[PDB]
């Protein structure tokens, strides 16, 4: 009658318990308190099974309660809160009404358009993708053969690290643009109170992990430790031999 | 060698654009096939709006033969298809950025986008759906006199092969003249 | 079926022709219909170049006018592995595609699409009515650029900074009236006049 | 969960990162040439007991 | 109140005033296209709204099974079937007015009688 | 012991709020016992799964996305909002992959093909038709519980759950054989896994006849599902509580706390 999925270490029956967390890679919005300069935000967690833990947080912040109606965004490894028309142009959408079509869907509604008009006036100045990409976001490491910031370096950022889902290879900036437009759309719905505040405490937006993922995590990390020791002693064998 | 510009005669050409299911696309991207043989048949209406593909029996009925054409985009603008052949062989201008312009020819304008979809009523159709679900002290002194004559800062390591002699004998001889 | 149609079941490409062939697909991002054989001040050169200071880069007409006027390692490293085809693609698209007329009045900057480049196949009618099957390889997207006298990153940063609570609405018009950073067509016209 | 992790995701976690090479051509000029000394190590199928 | 775009180049038009002919001329900041304005209205803040209880209607709302069903009729087609549901706007002061959507007349109607 | 195998534990911090998940929520139904909580500084932290509760072990999504390509979507590369003003966005694990014109046929086709068994039944799908959206979830980490299916239409008339007396007779026969299984009932589509996320497309029936035809105690017409038995929302020690309606809830709380400290027998060896 001893049906039990446990483990036998050192002469001791031993069981592991489930852990939980919010589900990654799914939209949430918050309503931060009034006295802060931020009112409505969003977040995306990430994990891709699970190389170097693939944390890669994201947020899009909102200013004003008034005349401070602007939408800046943060990405790694950028320390500055970048306004978002810059991001659209940098990913390669120049003509303004097409950024508007990426954001909203019904052209007949307008409240989103007055919401975005100050942001377009923020983006009124920069009219080219690599000029937009030229904005620094230094945060390390040191510059290579550059002038101020390599546009190659910025595009390498946007390919490899940002948004570790839909792609990370080379060529799906339009998918990225649509994803960000959907994010902006739901943020604007939360700001304009047509749609409500989300809930953190709902169950399906959480997940439960078990021994599978736990052994996966520990096994991956100790395997990386293993692999760095494999690379060790390969440089040390300047002399013989191939043991 | 040849002209660096592009051909323009083949520009005026309507092109039909087709998407395809993966198994059908694997067969229609066979370079061992594709020599000029005719493999299907088509059937349009006078007014259009319903075009079917009558696939010939070359497929041996692992796939259907009855297919329909789904003209998603009947009118298409600004879509151009071209070819490429490698060449036969304040005012600073860089005429060579190692750009390699090719014998390129614009060879067609897309006019109609369509798609071949396996007609589900076929018995060979939806079988593909279960498939998709399943899947010497004296001489050397004259010799070294030549060596500093050959080069002033001659290497000590390079001195070894030029002597190939006892190095302790070489070390004593080196100290007597120079470094 | 009663033959009210142009029946021609497919012929195909010569295999011997098909080597050294790369046949991409082009699209323009504008609602108005564009036909370069009607628009462009031909000759038209297609080149794969970098775009750094492309506004500051000289036009081909300007180049022709100028030509006429002149006439210890530390012994340890690691290549973390990566796909050779992906690396070749990255080095190919290290520079994008650009086509433009001789004048430089209209220029187009291309970019790369990886969305659906595998599944497409070509039905191009021939003169007799033949339908050769050309399996597509890649699809590229072109946009116009510097058609409207684009600005400069440094003064752009000074406008971005809070020097003005709101930048002037006709500030670009004032800069154009000053004549700083004019259009490529205007620069080519001025160089041809000079 | 245990059976799933034993059957799969282990061959996956091997084939994800199994590649390791140190091919030493010459690491300076010549050395004539020297040869592209492919010191290659990688892991194939795994086993359980 | 809408944001027109330059028909030559799809860009956000800005208002700018004629110097002497005293007319608002929406000039493109990208290209030289210009256009006179129909109304002197430019900007509009609208600090009070009450809107959003109604829309979000698809043509097959009743295809979902979860909505309740009643027997009040549509006052155009008189069919007794119906689908009723409350406001689509959610503020802390939105009303318990109800919205009644039918399948026969495919029409939206309410139950207020003030 | 059979309690202690099925435990769950979250981290929060030191003090925390109270509307934040220290206290229970309506979402918890059918998954976690609303009584078997530990007491003392961690009440509402540890919680205990349901009886039929089962966890998601994940399945790779690329056959699904190719299937979904083949049955027709516009891939996003030629989307335009004007010419597609009302079509439904398609998601897979929070990833945009498609927008598609005809949602109803696609939804029923996916449901039928799940029922016929050509998709692993752990996969879940929601049609939030109010917002013209569609969701697909196939990761590991979801929680699900069985249901009885219902076809609305019926040659015999009004509305009925599909399973009949003959099937359960065959089950009885196989049990007293000492060749149906639960899976061998699943394959032909009489029960169906539904996750913790789907329910808002589903009306639930408490009893197999609660309104199915059209003093002791006190007790719509568009059902699609009924539970197997209302008694199976509980947990391990929660089963042992005799007549667990007929008391007050904190007494159930102390009972679940107490039962872990009982002697008797534990194994036989
Ligand atoms: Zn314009
Ligand atoms: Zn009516």
């Amino acid at each position: 009658f001893d049906m039990g999925g446990y483990f036998i270490i050192n002469g001791s029956e031993k069981v592991l318990i489930a852990q939980e967390r919010s589900a990654g890679n799914i939209v949430q919005v918050f309503k931060k308190a009034a006295p802060s300069p931020i009112s409505h935000v969003a977040e995306i967690r990430s994990a891709l099974e699970k190389g170097s833990r693939f944390i890669s947080t994201l947020q899009v912040k909102l200013y004003g309660r008034s005349s401070a109606r602007t939408i800046k965004a943060t990405l790694p490894y950028i320390k500055q809160d970048i306004p978002i028309v810059i991001i659209f142009r940098a990913l390669g959408i120049i003509p303004d009404g097409e950024i508007l079509e990426h954001i909203c869907y019904d052209v007949n509604d307008w409240q989103m358009l007055e919401m975005l008009k100050p942001c377009v006036e923020d983006g009124f100045v920069i009219q080219d993708r690599e000029t937009a990409l030229d904005f620094i976001g230094r945060r390390g490491t040191a510059l290579g053969i550059k002038k101020e910031k390599r546009i190659q370096y910025a595009k390498d950022i946007l390919q490899k690290e940002f948004l570790p889902h839909i792609t990370q290879l080379e060529g799906f900036e339009s998918r990225k643009a649509f994803f960000l437009g959907y994010m902006i759309n739901r943020l604007l719905l939360c700001a304009l109170d047509r749609k409500d505040q989300d809930d953190r405490d709902h169950f399906g937006k959480k997940r439960l992990d078990l021994a599978g993922p736990l052994l996966a995590q520990l096994f991956k990390t100790l395997f990386k430790k293993l692999t760095k020791d494999i690379f060790r002693y390969m440089q040390r064998t300047v002399e013989e031999a191939h043991d | 060698e040849e002209s660096l510009d592009l051909d323009l005669e083949r520009s005026n050409r309507q092109v039909w654009l087709v998407r395809l299911p993966m198994f059908l696309a694997e067969k229609w991207r066979d370079r061992n096939n594709l020599h000029g043989q005719e493999l299907g048949k088509i059937r349009i209406n006078k007014d259009g709006s319903k075009i079917t593909l009558l696939l010939n029996e070359n497929d041996n009925d692992s796939i259907p033969h009855e297919y329909d054409l789904e003209l998603t985009k009947k009118v298409v603008e600004n879509e151009y298809v071209f070819t490429e052949q490698n060449l036969k062989k304040r005012d600073r201008y860089i005429p060579y950025v190692k750009t390699i312009p090719k014998k390129t020819a614009i060879v067609g304008t897309v006019c109609h986008e369509c798609q071949v979809m396996p007609s589900m009523n076929d018995p060979n159709y939806h079988k593909i759906v279960e498939q998709r679900r399943n899947i010497p002290k004296k001489e050397i002194l004259d010799y070294l006199f030549k060596l500093f004559d050959e080069y002033d800062y001659w290497s000590l390591k390079g001195l070894k092969e030029r002597t190939r002699q006892p190095e302790a004998h070489l070390k004593e001889c080196l100290d007597k003249v120079a470094t | 079926d009663p033959n009210e149609y142009n029946e021609f079941p497919l012929r195909a490409i010569p295999k011997e022709d098909l080597e050294n062939m790369r046949t991409h697909l082009l699209k323009f991002q504008s609602k108005k219909k564009i036909n370069p054989v009607t628009d462009f001040h031909l000759p038209v050169r297609l080149h794969r170049k970098d775009t750094r200071n492309l506004q500051f880069q000289l036009t081909r007409a300007e180049i022709v006018q100028r030509q006429k006027e002149i006439s210890l390692r530390r012994k340890t490293r690691q290549l973390k592995v990566l796909d050779e085809n992906a690396k070749k693609l990255r080095f190919e698209e290290f520079y994008p595609w650009v086509m433009e007329d001789f004048d430089g009045y209209n220029t187009w900057v291309g970019s790369y699409e990886a969305g659906n480049s595998d599944s497409y196949v070509l039905l191009s009618v021939e003169d007799d009515g033949s339908f050769t099957m050309i399996p597509a390889d890649k699809v590229y997207k072109f946009t116009a650029r510097n058609k409207y006298a684009t600005l400069t990153i440094d003064e752009a940063e000074k406008r971005m900074d809070k020097k003005s609570g709101e930048v002037p609405r006709w500030l670009m018009k004032h800069l154009d009236n000053i004549g700083t950073t004019t259009t490529r067509y205007d620069r080519t016209r001025r160089k041809l006049k000079a | 969960s245990f059976n799933q992790f034993v059957d799969y995701t282990l061959q996956d976690i091997i084939c994800e990162d199994s590649t390791l090479i140190l091919e030493q051509l010459a690491q300076h000029t010549t050395e004539s040439d020297n040869i592209s000394r492919k010191y290659e190590i990688s892991f194939g199928k795994i086993y359980v007991t | 109140t809408t944001f027109r775009f330059c028909r030559d180049c799809n860009n956000m038009l800005y208002p700018r005033e004629d110097k002497e002919n005293n007319r608002l001329l929406f000039e493109c900041r990208t290209c030289s296209y210009v256009e006179e304005a129909g109304s002197p209205l430019v900007y509009r803040h609208e600090l009070i709204t009450n809107i959003g209880e109604t829309a979000g209607v698809v043509q097959d709302i009743g295809s979902d099974p979860t909505l309740p069903r009643s027997d009040r009729e549509c006052p155009k087609c008189h069919s007794r079937e119906n689908v009723f549901f409350q406001s689509q706007q959610r503020r802390k002061d939105t009303s318990m007015v109800l919205f009644f959507v039918c399948l026969s007349c495919s029409h939206i109607f309410t139950s207020d009688q003030k | 012991t059979l309690s202690h195998l099925r435990r769950t534990n979250t981290p929060i911090g030191r003090d925390g709020k109270l509307a934040k998940p220290r206290q229970l929520h309506n979402t918890h139904w059918g998954l976690v016992c609303p009584a078997e909580t530990p007491e003392g500084q961690a009440c509402g932290l540890v919680k205990n799964l349901s009886l039929m509760s089962c966890i998601s072990v994940g399945t790779d999504p690329m056959p699904i996305i190719t299937f979904l390509s083949e049955w027709g979507m516009e891939p996003l590369e030629d989307y335009v909002p004007h010419q597609s003003p009302d079509a439904t966005r398609v998601f897979v694990n929070g990833v945009w992959h498609g927008v598609h014109r005809n949602p109803a046929r696609l939804m029923e086709t996916l449901r039928t093909l799940r029922r016929k068994g050509d998709i692993n039944p752990e996969v879940s799908m929601i049609r939030d038709i109010r917002e013209k959206e569609l969701k697909i979830f196939t990761d590991a980490g979801r929680v699900y519980r069985p249901l009885f299916i219902v076809e609305d239409d019926e040659s015999l008339g009004h509305k009925e759950l599909k399973v009949r007396k003959g099937h359960i007779a065959k089950l009885m026969a196989t049990e007293y054989q000492d060749e149906y299984t639960w899976s061998s009932l699943l394959n032909e589509g009489l029960v169906e896994y539904i996750d913790a996320e789907e329910e808002e497309s589903i009306l639930i029936a408490m009893q197999p006849e609660d309104l199915e035809p059209a003093a002791k105690r006190i007790r719509a017409t568009t059902f699609t599902h009924c539970e197997i038995h209302p008694s199976m929302i509980l947990g391990v020690a929660a089963s042992i509580i005799p007549f667990p309606d007929h008391n007050q809830s904190p007494r159930n709380t102390y009972q679940s706390a107490m039962g872990k400290q009982a002697m008797g027998v534990f194994l036989t060896n």
